[PDB]
Order: C-alpha cells, then structure tokens, then sequence
DNA sequence: CGTGTCAGTAGCTGTCACGGATGC
DNA sequence: GCATCCGTGAGTCGA
C-alpha cells in the first residue's frame, strides 16, 4: 500500500509538496453570498465565517512574527491557524468541529459535495422548467394512450406556444399582448390551447420512480377540473392508488424529444413487464370480476 | 445572526428573461426596419454607451447629425412599436 | 342516555357497562402545569387538599433554590422571595391582532444582606414580562398561538443494563446514574471480567480508582468487594495507588492542562456530584434511586443530592448482578431484587409538560444572571449597592424568549378543526432536547408497551418518520408531580367490585393484577366466572380466580385516545386503518353548516366542550340579548356576562373558525351549557363530517380502487363547501435611494386594473380579485445605472422620463381567488411601532369559498380515505325505489381488505338512524333486544345513537334492527334484513339485477384540496446560486426530476429527452433563453449548452486545493469563459 | 414470538379490549419496520444501478 | 463553448497555481460595511479582487456607464465588466 | 472518478484521484448526464445519432 | 482607552453493521 | 502479531 502511494508521485511529475499549503484559494463570493434579511439584519454563508477565522488568526500570527514574541506563543498561534485551514476544507474531520451559534458545526467546502445534499447529487445527477404536477383521478372513458389534463395547468404548460397561435390568428397584435392575455386568461386562449396540444405526447411521473414505467408518455385531453385523469390499466406499473397522491408532467419540446415519447415511453406501447415479460396493463379489479 | 446553511433562512432567486426577451425581438425587428445610418447610431448610443460627440468622431459626422439621427431614429422605431401594438 | 350532564342533545347509548368515573379536564396536563408554575390560588387550593404542607410553585421553587448569591468571603448576599404578577399588558385577540406576546409582568422582592455593615435594603424588582397561557392552554407568541407539548424523557435515577458482547459472546452489563442537572457517571463490566467508571463522557478509569479518591483504604475495599473475584482482579490489576494519587488522576483525566493540587480536586470531586450547585437529583430521581438500590426507603425526601453511599451501593448491585445473583440488601438498607431495567417502561419513562418545561430555562435565565449579580458585587462599592444595581434581567427573558423562540416543545397547536388543537395540546413526544434525536431512535423507543396501558394511546400516531416517537395521552390519564402518568382503577377488595376509585402509576400497576373493563359483574359486585381476563406485569393475559383480583379498569375505552375513541365500532376495524381513522380525524375542514354525526359514540359533546372553540355559560341566568355579534346574559344574582363572537377568523392553517350563538332570546341556561359553538360543532357535539346516503357498488369504473362518486347535489346544496382565508402581507420600506412608498400611482398601467384600488393604492373591501390582481400598490425607486441598455433605448423611444420607479406591487398568488374581506395597515408615520427600515405595511385577508371538486380528498372514521373521481349529475346516480338518489358510491373491493367492518356497521346502523325502528313489544320482549336498553325499542327518524369504542352495539341487535327498520313516508320498506336495496340505473333506467348494501356514513372533507395541490410552470425564478429553478408551490417553482426518474430515462434510452431536460429545461443560463426565443418564433431547439452546477463544481474543487482542468482531444487545456491571473 | 394467547374473536364479531391491545403490537412494528426496509431496498436499488 | 471535449483531468494544485488563480490577496477579515452595503476594501467581498457589485459600476463611483469597458479604475482599483465575474473569479490568503 | 465520486466516499475518491492525477475520459451514462452530453446509449449511440 | 483580591462549557449515548487501518 | 477503534453507510416526492 506504501508503494501504492509512492509510485503515483515517481510516476505522475507532480510533487507530493503540494500536501502542504502556503496559499489557501477563496471561493468566488457568489457562491458564498451574504443576503440582507427582512428584519433589518443579515446572514452569510459559514464558509464566510471559516474563511474569515483563518484570516484573522494569520493576521495575528504575522503580528506575532513582527513583535519578535515568545516561540510560545507563535507556535501556539500556528497550531490554531492549522486548526483554522482544516476546518475551512473539512471541519469535524479532525476532532471536535467548529460550532456555530447554537452548537451547529459550520459546514465547509467539503460538505458542499457530501452525501444526498452534497452538489453531486443534489444538483448534478437530479435537477426542471415546463413542468407540473397535481391529484390524479381514474378517468374509464380514456383511451390508453390517452391522458386527461386540466385546462389551467396545459395552458401554463404550453403557456409559449400558446402566445405564437395567439399572435398567429391575429387575437394579439404582438408577442407581449399574448402573454398578457396567456396571464390574463382572455377567453380566445382556450380555443388557441385545443390546438396547442393536438399529438403532442406529455410525460406522466409518479414517485417513487421504482421501474422505467414509472414514467410513460401519453395523448393529453384538455379536461375540466383541477385533476389529473389516469387511465385504469397504467396504475399497476405506477402502484399508483386514488387516496390523494399526485403526478407530474413533464413537457419534451425539441423534436427528439416528443418522438422518444410517441415511439419509446408511449404507454400503448409498453404494455409488458420489462422485468418478467408478463403483462402489466390488464384488467385487474373491478375488470377482472366484471369479465 | 444568521446563516445560509443553516434551515430557516430564505434562498436568494433571480426572476426569468421572459420579458426582456420578448421586449429584445420586438426591438429587434423594429431595429431592422431602419436605415443603416440610424440604426448604426442607435447602435451605438445605447447599445454601445457613446457620448454624442464620441458618436459623431467615430462616424466622421457632425455633432447635430448625430443629433437628428438619434432624435428621427427614435420616432421612427416608436412608429414601428405602435404600428405593432406595443403598449406605451 | 349519553352524556347526561350538561345539557347536551339527548344521544341514546347503547351501554351495557356503566361509567364510575367520568372524563376528567382534557386540558389539565397543560392547565395544572401552568398553574404550579406560577403558584395560582387554584393549584395552592388542589394541593391543599391533596394532604401538601408548605407547597411551593415552580417560580417559588427556582427563587428557592437560587437564594441566597455570596461571594467567597461572605460579606455580601442577596435574596429573593415573593413572586407575584400584575394584570395581563393587553388581551388575547388584541396580541393576535398587533403580533405581541400575551404576557404579565412579574415582581419579585429582593434584598442586600450586609454582614459587614449589619444593614439590608429591601425593594420589589422587576424580573421580565412572563408569558402567560391563555384559559385555551395556549400561548401567544408574537401574535401566533403556540403549545408547549409534554415531553418524554428518561427519568433520572440508576438504572442497569445486560448488554452482550460482540467478539466474545458473554453477557455484560452496565449502569448509567442520569440525574436531573449536572455531570453524568456510569460504570461497566467489560468482557475482561474488570469493573470500570466513565466519568461525565471522560477516559474510562478502573473503579478502584474512584474508590481510592473519595478516601476509601485499599483493605475496605477487600473488605466489601471480597465475594466477588472480578472486583479482586479490578483492585490486583489497578495501576496506582494512594487517596492522594487516584484524585491527581482523576483530575488529570478530567481537567487536563491544568495544574494538579490534592484540594483543587478535593474540590471539584465534592461540587460535581455532592455540593447542589453543580449537582442535583430531583424528588422524583432521589425517590427513583432509593427504591431501586433500597436504602432511605422511609426517610422522607429530603436529600436533594448524591451521596457516596449511593455510589457504593451501585457497585455492589452491578457486581453482584454480573455473576448471576437475584437479590441484595445494601447494608443497612431493605432489601431489593437485582435485575435490569427497562428504560422504556412507563415507571422510568417520565413526563414533563409545561411547567417544568418553562422552569428549567428560567432556571437556566437566573443563573446566568446570578453569575452578573456575583461579578457586580465584587465591582460596586459595598455601600450604594441596591437590589436594582445587582440585577441584569437580560438573560432571564432573553432565556424565556429563546425557549418561546427557537425552543422545541413550543409549536404551533395545530388549528385545523378543535379536535386537532385539543389532540395538539394532548401530545405527548419523545423528540427534543434531554429526548432523543430522530437518528437515535431504535425499533424498540416506537412500539407499543405494555405499560402504556391507560396512559398512552396505542393507536393515535403518525405513520411518517415520527412513528412511535409522538403519542397521544389518553382519555382518563393523569400527570402526577413526580412526572409519571397515573390511570383510574376501581379498587376490589375481597373479588366485589367497589366504586373506590383510585390513580396508579405504571410500577404501581404492575405490583397488582386489574381485571379488564368489560368483566361480567354481580349487582353487588361479585365476578360471575372464578377465571377472567386479567393483565399481569410483562404484558400477561391469562385467566386467574375472582380472588385474585386487586383492582379492575374503569371505562372500556380506557387505554384509548379522545380522538380514538370517537371511531364508532373501533372493535371490528384494525389497528392501522384505526390509527388511519383517527389521525385524518384532526384533519377535517369546518364546512359552511354543521351536521352532528347519525352514529355517535358519546365522545363528542367532551371533546367539542374541552377544545375550547365553544362558547360555555360561565354562571346560569337568562339569555338578556343574542345576536350575531355577542350574546349577553343576565344573572340570577343581577350581574351581566357577555361572550362576544368569533366571526370569520383566519383559524390558523387557513380554515374558517366561525361561532354561532345556538339560544334564542329569553332563554333559561344554566351554569356550563353551550350557548353557542364554532366550527366543526352541531350543537354542542364534534361535527367532522356530514351524513351522506351511501351505496357500496363498483359504479362504471369511476369509483375504481380507492376513488370516489359523488352527487352533485353535495355541490348544489353546499353540503360539503367550505370557507377558507389566506393572509397576504407586503411592507413599504426604506431603500437606497429613497423610500418604497404605496400608491395607487403605478407606471404603465391602466386605469382598469388598478380600478378595485381605492386612493391609497389599496384592493378596497368586497372586491373578488383573481390570480395576477393587484392587492397593494408599491413602487421601488430604481437607480439609472442599473437598467438594460434595451430597457434604456425603450425608455427614450417611448418618452416616458421621471418612471426611476419600478413596479413591486402585492399581487394575487397563482391559484389564489376571493373576496377581499379585512385589510390592516400599519404606519410608521402612525405611531405603529414597525421594524427598523420599514414605514408602511399593510395585510389583506382573502376568502374563498371553496366547494367539493374533483380530485378532493374525502374520508370517513375507519381509515377508508379516497379522492373524488367523478361528480355526476343528480340524474346518473344510482336512486332508490322512492326516487331519492344516493350521494355516495363506494367501491366494494376495497373493503374487505383494509379488514375495516366498522364502515359497514355504520352504515347499517346509520340507515336506521335515518329511518327508525320499531321492535314488536307484543309477545314479550324479543330475545335479540333483551340487552337493549328500553330507550332503544323505539326510534324516531333521524335520531342519534352512541357506540362507546369497545361496548356499544353489537351484530346480534343491528341484525334485529335490520328487521324492524321504519318504513318512508308511503309506507313501503325500501331496505332489506340483510340491509341491501333495490337500486335503479339513472344512465339507462333498469334496475340493477342484485340488491346493493345502502345506508348513511359519515364522511369528512379533508384539509387536501386540488385548489391548494395543482401546480403548473413553464419558466421563473431561478436559484441564484445553482440557477436551477426554484422548489415549492409557493415559490413557483418546477418540479424535481431526481435521480431515479434519470435511472428510468436511460433505461428507456431516451438520451435526447434526459439530456434535454437536464440542460435547457434547468440550468442553461444561455439555453434556456435562446429556447424560449425558438419556441415563440417558430424556429426548432437549439443545440443544448453546458450546465452551470458543473461550473461552479469545478469552481469548489478548485477551492478545495483541486486543479481539475478540461481537455480537448488534443490534450489541451480549455477555458469557461474566464482567465486567470496573479 | 407468537402471544401464548391467541385472540380469539373476529372483526366481525368484535375484539376485546385486551385483544386489540394486543393486536396494535404487531400492527405497529409492522408499520415501523417498513420504512427502515424501504430504505435499505433503496439503497440496494442505487448501489446496483 | 461546444459540448464535446474528451477528458477531465484532475490533480493536486500547487500553491503557485493558487496564486496564479488568485486576482488578490485577501487582507483583511472584514466583509462589507454594514450601512452603505459596499464591500470593504481588501475583504472577503472586495470588488478590485472579485469583481463589481453592479454592473458597469467601481467602489468609488468615478465609472458608472458601460462607455468605459475594461478600464482599471485608479483610485479603488476595480475592473469594470458585468456582476457574472464574481461567480469565478478566485481569491487567496498567502499563510504566514 | 467523476462517476466514482458522485456515488459514495467524495472525498475518499478526490483524493485518490487528485495524487495519482487521474484523467477521466467522458465517455460514460453518469458523466455524460453530468456533463450535459447525450448518453452512449438508447437513441444517443453513434449509430442511431 | 485601561484592565489587576473568589472569579472556570453545555451537553450528553437511547443508532448499528461492517471493514480495515491504527495501536499495546 | 491481533484486539481496538475509527469512519462509513442507512427510500423518494410533497403543500
Ligand atoms: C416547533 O415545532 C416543530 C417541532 C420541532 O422539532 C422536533 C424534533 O420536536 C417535535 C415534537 C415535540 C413534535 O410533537 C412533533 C415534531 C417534532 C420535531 O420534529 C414533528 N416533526 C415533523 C415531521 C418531519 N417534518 C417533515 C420534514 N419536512 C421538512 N424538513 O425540513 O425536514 C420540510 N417539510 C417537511 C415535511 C415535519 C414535522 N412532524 C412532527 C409532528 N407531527 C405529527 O407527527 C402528527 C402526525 C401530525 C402533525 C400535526 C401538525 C401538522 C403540527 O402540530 C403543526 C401545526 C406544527 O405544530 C409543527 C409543524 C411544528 O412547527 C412549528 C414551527 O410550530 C413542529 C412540530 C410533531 O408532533
């Protein structure tokens, strides 16, 4: 294991030197912002604070240095700016950390990548605009290809598409006057929106996300009301019951997009258990003791 | 008394482009509308910053010729907006 | 009869067990506390009585013990005594109202002893602006109601342990001496047959250690540790020895750095466990620690701290429990069985509400202002100083306030309906400080024990990530001083069952045997079988004689819950549906009229008493004038009371807390009647739901799995319609260059929208405003160095100059829609005192009055919960012979398997509410009703019945009243025996070809509406940080596309549309704005760019000392925009 | 471990007090322990994608 | 910026490539000042080392229009471009 | 070690990958999705794209 | 700015399986 | 050469 750690050094070029410091780097501010609160008052990010413990004790120690004081206390002083540089990467790693007001550890720059709140994972492998989600409801006179959505939530969905039909017919004189009337609700949008979504496929969620038919694409039907209309046979590959949970509905825009929905993840044309073979869209409940 | 990190305290957020988009494309298209005279000093007193004498060393004109292109030019793109329907 | 004491509506019980006991106070565990805390008249009187000599309040208590303060030689003191408070600073609604805190002042009197001068001034000081509960059991902070929740904690005391090792697979075991305050000690036996201590977290050090510091000779120890030959290999195998050595070791160990002297830890031995300053048992842990060791067993309790004979005695019970003995009588102590400890049973789990919850930070509050009056002391001359000089009130309030402030038992009761407030105030959490943490907490804290019999409900929980950890008290339960909960039984003396009723505790409890409730009992009292049901200690149940039991349970539903017990037929539904039933009970939303359930089970009318959202007589008279506004009584003695009206009030998450006077005119009451009820109240009774006629059929798919089919005339009658009010606020400010200021004057806007503004800039009352309305008109100043160069060139194309303004006014949230019904400004310029930076602000009260919808989330009491699939019109539904149609369609499949019978009996039952019932007298009594009582044999239409949880009515009567239902106005009987009806298609017109189960249930409309759940964005605001677009509803946000929908994405193949949704749709700065473009032009999707996240990743490694470049195929290095210089 | 003591009545038929007591031990650990199971069948779930 | 570049390469960064990411030495501790909101100089949030708090806008106030693009003020010291700098551009504290 | 250190143990595989300077070619589901390029798989390989 | 008699955390263990570097 | 102890992990989405 030794030699495993060795030979990177011989090999690679790069000194091991660079273990040790004598230039710490400071994030860029925007990343650690400082915002004003309501009560007059502010709050910043801890890295601020770590940051500004590391200057302070260096300013000291430079102090120190000049004043010729006794190796004591400079050795004493370089002991806490070592403690300071390891709390500002990692604090807690080492002993007890640093606790805020409150005995709360400050987080540090390594915390920003850790665990399911770090960046990874939190910013990087999950994100989404032109999307929505609301109740589902069992709607039985729906194709299964098709879905039922409300009204007030495709127009938002399709909320841009919706002004280009509306400065097309010439019900808006321009493209700013059909987003106010897209805000405004003016009764010519809902005839606009029958048009908008004419074939193009929606993506309906329902979390957890156990199997790739946790999401399926559908035909959206303007429906009214304020609820989601699924059709019965999908709720097996969602596990999806009707005591009050919600889906979401995710819009594809670009071409590639809307064809992977027609053709890949259509629910027409995923009717079998991609795990087992056997069929998931079948009657179930109250169709298997009606047949 | 407060930190970000810490729960309770509100994220910064920055509204969306929408509207200056949407307001960019119509200034766009009335700005192709212009001669390339008035648009290359629309161009540059606004876009670019210039000063009117700045302006007027950079084209080769003079001081009230940028003057009058700017003060037509002007009119001229308003006449465009309101012939579209931009509100005022 | 149920319930026959107050007034209430006459509710027929179909009882075969009679009460003893009736329901205590609901709301003592947060009344009693409060009012020992504070020493009122009331809590002096109840202890008075209670046999007490001398009691001291809580606030008495701490002043108590603080007094006196002294520095080291003496010549100074100071004392406190006489707590008292002035009247309250301002009302309840008016603190609500302006955002204060309900609170009195308090005075205390304190005086300066002077040894040295022989001279004392005495004075009344000012302690701080106590905060006071209200008659509710609340609080107010800073205009929000608040409870202060009873929390579970470990009971102090010494409690031991039979752990097993891992490596070598023996049995170990540990003790662990937790007391009220101050520093911990737990000494061990690990696997090397060796005793050891931990002293307060610090190193482990062998035990003879310890024994050698507190002056024990190393030949006494052989002398009391000889039996066992692990303590001979602890003293052989010690590494020094000395009474002066083992106390620099111990010092050493503890408080490292510091110079070692014999008395500077002879010091710190005797303060951290034997001085009562940085040490103390209570009464309840000193009283704990001599019942378990059995020593001072009959001293009374006066030793407020450990002693040195405790911890030898604990020594001696671990060692001797080590190597398998069962007994130990400490020398010169009663005798006591060696075993190990729950710490999860009831006797050592303990319970401090409120009162102690607030004593202990003010106990905290006058240390650290003891430790000022100490430094003041020894600063001021000893000659001017008074009590007012010594005294810095900062921490003790700025301590209260924490606790009120960033506390943890202080949350806001929840004020959903007054069943989930009285339950709020009801809970009982193991969560919090002194608790533990929610990563701490194992399957075993959770589950239900066998002592929580009679205390904790078994049933009442969440089914989240609090499971376990948060319970309700039950119904008869009480709170003791000490901090264990006692339960009501009745006193058998010789197998006779006697009206003595008297409260045990869990250890008392289980010193006995009780019978259960529901024992079949002589009119004398005898048992009729020698062999009953009786619980034992462990959680037995097992037969035993008559003359074996000690005690018996006083009501059946003694072990459960006050919204538990109001689930009718709780003994045929399950615990989870049950558990289901009751935990959406505290979530239904007040309707716009009240209807008291068909089937009851008595529990109402308390439960709606004891919440408090009532309006009870105080003292009897006449009603001298009611109306809408207050209602005024007239006294027999010639004094008048009058109880104004809540109308309309923001009942806190939204719902519409609303009262109305229920008497009339010149109407006798008396003491302690209901002269009017609030919401989700009929009558004096909980009124959670409506009655709604229901059929249990699978209707067209409609109602398939779980969904719900409605008639429409829920929609047109308002029957399920409910009021519900948002508060929106905004405040206008003093900014950089210059003042937010609200007016109606808005730049480039119509003369139509701002038309519903009056001249302030202001929405005027009672106009309905849609989402995207103006409510308050604000105007920012902006700075000409901050606008767009196209916002600059569109400025001057449109010669609009002195707009430096910009638009910042308070509009209508998306899915927000009312009427406008209060508005309240507050004005700086009007003497409101507002927060510094702020000259106006101003709040609107929006109402909405919401019906039934789809999608709506409805449930019933036996956990049957289901949304609303379908509303269809009062044609289509299912109608009976008669023509009435059904209101509700039920799917059938999902009945039997829930294992939740109850909603059938309801039903039943409830259809012969609704029609009444006749039992044929001639020929004697029938022998199904002969239990029955006889105000059963006969039912009018639409009557009220009871069944109390665990007796109430039984199959064999509801099959008899099946038989005999009432017949309609024409005559005809429309249901069968068997309780099914012919049902006719409203869609076709045939009859449907089998008799469908019909009846009336009562269902709840839950606080889950699609109104407040739909959600919808195409673009808006974006973090600023990560540029990903916000989260919440209430923030516009989008929706989070996590890794697992990533995972389905790709396993589709979908590359396009995951690549798609996470740059352009997310974090695209560039993209993102070129797609809007490309979507309103007409053009395709542009090619997607590079996400910023990844940018300001690279950005943090480099940070964290991390060169991470990116490199072409080439090899060379490439930049984002950006350079670097030195 | 199984009660020694079976409950003998019915939903149907209606259990005692002590029954349903009973009854809620089972019904509780059953409900706690499935979240803990969730979560390491999650976890499971990840570490094999 | 096209989306295809091959490898990510990661290694241990120098103090020497600290200092040659660095636009300045961060002095002092202090933040900004509490009234005016503008950064103090030398600090954690200081505008010759991070960037400009507004766009086109110095600490001193002597540039305050976009005609001036890229000049170095002489009496604060600040570059003069857009705000987004201050989302990239790297400081330093050079240890005693 | 972009794919090893958004899994588990972040800083284990930073460091480790920061001393023996390890070049991570971005040819991989994980990587790509971080990258914001289109997977090499489905619709997304050479040769359907 | 100068500083000068005792002048001394809160909180807390009510998580655990598992592997391997760390240490007597 | 091995018992000790340190550090790692522990479902997802909500208003
Ligand atoms: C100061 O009060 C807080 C506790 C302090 O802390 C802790 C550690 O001690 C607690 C004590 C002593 C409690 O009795 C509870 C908890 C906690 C804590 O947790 C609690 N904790 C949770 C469970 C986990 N979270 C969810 C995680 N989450 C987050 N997140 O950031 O994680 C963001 N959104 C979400 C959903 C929600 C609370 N439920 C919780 C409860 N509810 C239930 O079990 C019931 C089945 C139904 C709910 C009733 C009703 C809803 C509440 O009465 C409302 C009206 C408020 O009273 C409540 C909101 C309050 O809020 C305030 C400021 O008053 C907090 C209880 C507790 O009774």
């Amino acid at each position: 294991k030794r030699l495993k750690v060795v030979a990177a050094f011989q090999q690679s070029g790069n000194s091991p030197m660079g273990m040790v410091l004598d230039a710490v780097p400071v994030i860029p501010p925007e990343l650690r912002p400082m915002v004003q609160l309501d009560g007059g008052r502010f709050a910043t990010s801890d890295l601020n604070d770590l940051y500004r413990r590391v200057i302070n004790r260096n300013n000291r120690l430079k102090r120190l240095i000049d004043l010729g004081a006794p190796e004591i206390i400079v050795n004493n002083e370089k002991r806490m700016l070592q403690e300071s540089v390891d709390a500002l990467f990692d604090n807690g790693r080492r002993g007890r950390p640093v606790t805020g007001p409150g005995n709360r550890p400050l987080k540090s720059l390594s915390d920003l990548l850790k665990g399911k709140q770090g960046r990874f994972r939190q910013n990087l492998l999950g994100k989404v605009d032109y999307s929505g989600r609301s109740v589902i409801v069992v709607g039985p006179q729906l194709k299964l290809h098709q879905c039922g959505l409300p009204k007030l939530m495709a127009l938002e969905l399709f909320k841009p598409f919706v002004m280009k039909r509306l400065v097309d017919l010439n019900h808006a004189q321009n493209i700013k006057s059909a987003k106010r009337m897209v805000e405004r609700q003016r009764p010519q949008v809902w005839d606009v929106l029958e048009e908008v979504i004419a074939e193009h496929p929606v993506l309906l969620n329902r979390a957890p996300t156990l199997h790739r038919l946790g999401i399926q694409a559908f035909e959206p039907m303007l429906v009214e009301g304020k609820a989601i209309q699924l059709h019965p046979l999908v709720c097996e590959a969602f596990n999806a019951d009707f005591d009050g949970d919600q889906m979401a509905v995710h819009l594809p825009l670009s071409a590639e997009a809307q064809a992977e929905a027609r053709i890949l993840m259509l629910s027409s044309n995923n009717i079998l258990s991609p795990a087992s073979g056997r069929p998931l869209a079948m009657p179930r409940l109250d169709m298997v003791t009606g047949l | 008394v407060g930190s970000t990190d810490q729960s309770g305290t509100p994220e910064q957020s920055t509204p969306d482009e929408v509207n200056a988009a949407l307001d960019r494309l119509l200034i766009a298209d009335a700005l192709a509308q212009l001669s390339a005279e008035h648009r290359a000093v629309i161009q540059r007193s606004y876009y670019r910053g210039w000063s009117t004498a700045q302006i007027a060393t950079d084209l080769g004109i003079a001081e009230g010729t940028v003057k009058s292109r700017l003060h037509y030019a002007v009119r001229a793109l308003r006449l465009t907006l309101q012939e579209l329907g931009v509100t005022r | 009869s149920n319930n026959s004491v107050p007034g209430a509506p006459n509710r027929v019980s179909f009882a075969k067990l009679r009460e003893p006991l009736e329901v205590p106070g609901l709301l003592d565990v947060q009344t009693d506390s409060f009012e020992w805390l504070i020493g009122s008249p009331r809590w002096r009187e109840s202890a008075a009585e209670r046999g007490d000599v001398n009691p001291v309040g809580g606030l008495e208590e701490v002043l108590y013990e603080l007094s006196p303060i002294e520095d080291f030689s003496g010549s100074m003191s100071l004392s406190f005594s006489d707590p008292r408070f002035d009247d309250v600073k301002a009302p309840v609604d008016e603190c609500k109202d302006k955002d204060m805190t309900y609170a009195a002042p308090l005075f205390v009197t304190a005086e300066f002893i002077n040894n040295n001068t022989g001279e004392i001034k005495s004075q009344t000081v000012f302690m701080g602006d106590f905060p006071m509960m209200t008659e509710k059991g609340t609080f107010i902070i800073n205009g929000t109601e608040r409870v202060v929740v009873s929390q579970l904690v470990r009971s102090p005391g010494v409690y031991f342990d039979e752990t097993i090792d891992k490596s070598t697979d023996k049995t170990l075991h540990s003790v662990k001496v937790i007391p009220s305050r101050g520093a911990w000690l737990e000494f061990d036996v690990d696997k090397r047959d060796t005793v050891g201590v931990r002293i307060d977290r610090k190193r482990r050090q062998p035990v003879t250690v310890l024994l050698k510091a507190l002056g024990w000779t190393s030949e006494q120890i052989v002398e009391r540790f000889g039996f066992s030959e692990i303590m001979r290999s602890t003293l052989e195998k010690d590494n020094t020895v000395g009474t002066d050595e083992a106390l620099l070791d111990i010092y050493r160990k503890l408080r490292p750095g510091e110079p070692p002297t014999k008395e500077s830890a002879q010091t710190l031995l005797e303060n951290l466990f034997f001085k009562e300053k940085r040490y103390d048992l209570a009464r309840v842990g000193r009283y704990k620690v001599n019942k378990k060791l059995g020593l001072h067993v009959g001293e009374p309790i006066t030793s407020s701290t450990l002693t040195e004979e405790d911890v030898v005695a604990t020594i001696e019970y671990l060692v001797r429990l080590h190597e398998g003995q069962t007994t130990m009588t400490v020398p010169g102590g009663v005798e006591v069985p060696v075993e190990t400890d729950d710490i999860d049973h009831f006797g050592n789990r303990r319970l401090r509400t409120v009162g102690e919850l607030i004593q202990n930070q003010i106990r905290v509050g006058m240390s650290r202002m003891e430790r000022v009056v100490r430094e003041r002391m020894t600063t001021q001359d000893v000659e001017a100083i008074t009590p007012q000089t010594l005294i810095n009130i900062r921490p003790v309030v700025a301590a209260i306030k924490e606790f009120f402030g960033t506390s943890q038992l202080s949350q806001f009761m929840d004020q959903n309906n007054p069943l989930s407030g009285l339950t709020h105030k009801r809970r009982l959490s193991a969560l919090g400080p002194g608790g533990l943490s929610r990563e701490r907490a194992g399957l075993e804290v959770r589950d239900v024990h066998p002592s929580h019999y009679g205390r904790m409900c078994p049933i009442e929980t969440p089914e989240g990530p609090n499971i376990g950890l948060i319970g309700s008290l039950s119904v008869y339960a009480r709170v003791n001083p000490f901090g264990f909960i006692e339960t009501p039984y009745r006193k058998v003396v010789d197998g006779v069952v006697s009206d003595e009723i008297v409260y045990l505790t869990a250890d008392e409890e289980d010193r006995h045997v009780v019978a259960q409730a529901n024992s079949p009992i002589d009119a004398d009292g005898r048992f009729v079988e020698p062999r009953v049901l009786v619980r034992r200690k462990a959680g037995e149940v097992e037969y035993v004689p008559s003359s074996e039991v000690d005690y018996m349970d006083v009501s059946p539903r003694q072990m459960v819950s006050v919204a538990t017990a109001m689930i009718p037929f709780l003994e045929h539904d399950d615990a989870n549906r049950a558990l289901m039933g009751a935990n959406m009970q505290r979530q239904a939303v007040p309707l716009v009229r009240s209807e008291a359930p068909l089937v009851g089970t008595g529990m109402e009318l308390r439960a709606a008493i004891d919440a408090g959202d009532v309006v009870v007589a105080e003292e009897s008279g006449v009603i001298e004038e009611v109306s809408a506004d207050y209602i005024t009584v007239m006294h027999d003695n010639g004094t008048r009371r009058t109880y104004r009206m809540r109308k309309f009030a923001r009942s806190n998450h939204g719902t519409c807390a609303n009262q109305c006077p229920i008497v009339d005119a010149g109407d006798r009451v008396e003491a302690g009647q209901v002269i009017a009820d609030g919401p989700c109240t009929d009558d004096g009774e909980m009124a959670l739901g409506k009655n709604l006629l229901v059929a249990i059929m699978p209707w067209e798919g409609h109602n398939y799995e779980d969904a719900i089919i409605l008639s429409n005339r829920l929609v047109e009658e308002d029957v399920l319609t409910s009021i519900h009010i948002e508060e929106h606020e905004i405040d206008a400010r003093d900014t950089k260059l210059g003042a937010e200021e609200i007016t109606r004057d808005i730049p480039n806007i119509s003369d139509e929208v701002l038309a519903d503004l009056d001249e302030r800039g202001i929405v005027r009352i009672g106009a309905e405003v849609r989402d995207g309305d103006i409510l308050v008109g604000k105007v920012t100043p902006k700075g000409e160095t901050e606008l767009t160069p196209e916002e600059r060139l569109l400025r001057a194309i449109f010669g609009e100059k002195a707009r430096e303004v910009r638009d910042t006014s308070l509009k209508v949230p998306h899915g927000e829609s009312g009427k406008v019904i209060g508005i309240r400004v507050f004005s700086r310029e009007d003497e409101d005192e507002l927060p510094a930076g702020v000259n106006e602000l101003v709040r609107v009260y929006v109402a909405q009055k919401r019906k039934i919808s789809d999608g709506d989330k409805l449930a019933g009491r036996h956990g049957n919960k289901g949304v609303i699939g379908k509303i269809l019109p009062v044609e289509d539904m299912p109608f009976l012979a008669d023509g009435t149609p059904v209101d509700i369609i039920l799917n059938t499949h999902g009945v039997p398997r829930r294992m939740n019978i109850g909603q059938i009996l309801e039903t039943h039952l409830g259809w012969c509410a609704h029609s009444g019932w006749k039992v044929d007298a001639a020929k004697g009594v029938p022998d199904w009703a002969a239990r029955l009582p006889d105000e059963l044999l006969e039912a009018q239409p639409n009557a009220i019945v009871s069944t109390p949880v665990f007796d109430g009515a039984q199959e064999a009567e509801l099959q008899g009243l099946l038989s005999c239902t009432l017949p309609n106005r024409d005559g005809d009987v429309l249901v069968d025996a068997d309780g099914k009806a012919m049902l006719f298609d409203g869609r076709s017109g045939e009859p449907f070809p089998y008799p469908v189960t019909v009846g009336y249930m009562y269902i709840m409309k839950l606080h889950h509406l699609v109104d407040d759940k739909i959600h919808a964005r195409s673009t808006g605001p974006y973090s600023m940080i990560t540029q990903q677009p916000l989260g919440g509803k209430a923030q516009f946000g989008g929706q989070r596309f996590g890794e697992m929908e990533c995972w389905a994405m790709q396993a589709y193949g979908a590359a396009y549309t995951l690549q798609e949704l996470l740059t352009i749709k997310s974090d695209d700065t560039v993209g993102r704005v070129k797609v809007y473009e490309a979507i309103v032009k007409g053009e395709n999707i542009p090619e997607p760019g590079i996400p910023e996240s990844f940018k300001v990743l690279l950005k943090e490694l480099q940070s964290l000392c991390l060169n991470v470049e990116v490199l072409s195929s080439d090899g060379a290095a490439i930049e984002l925009r950006e350079g670097e210089d030195e | 471990e199984f009660i020694p003591r079976p409950v003998k009545s019915s939903f149907r038929e209606g259990l005692t007090v002590l029954e349903y007591f009973i009854n809620t031990h089972g019904a509780r650990k059953g409900l706690a322990d499935t979240a803990l199971r969730t979560a390491d069948s999650g976890y499971l779930t990840r570490r094999l994608v | 910026d096209v989306n295809f570049f091959d490898e990510l390469r990661i290694g241990l960064a120098t103090a020497e490539d600290i200092r040659q990411w660095s636009y300045g030495e961060v002095k002092k501790p202090e933040t900004i000042n509490y009234r005016t909101l503008k950064p103090e100089k030398d600090g954690l949030f200081c505008e010759k080392i991070f960037g400009p708090t507004r766009d086109w806008e110095c600490y001193c106030g002597k540039y305050k229009r976009v005609r001036f693009k890229g000049i170095i003020c002489e009496r604060c010291g600040v570059e003069v471009t857009r705000a987004k700098v201050r989302r990239e551009r790297m400081g330093h504290i050079e240890l005693a | 070690w972009l794919s090893a250190a958004s899994f588990q143990e972040t800083t284990r595989v930073l460091t480790d990958a920061a001393i023996n300077c390890r070049s991570d070619k971005l040819n991989g589901l994980k990587e790509n999705v971080i990258i914001g390029k289109l997977i090499p798989a489905g619709t997304g390989i050479n040769r359907y794209r």
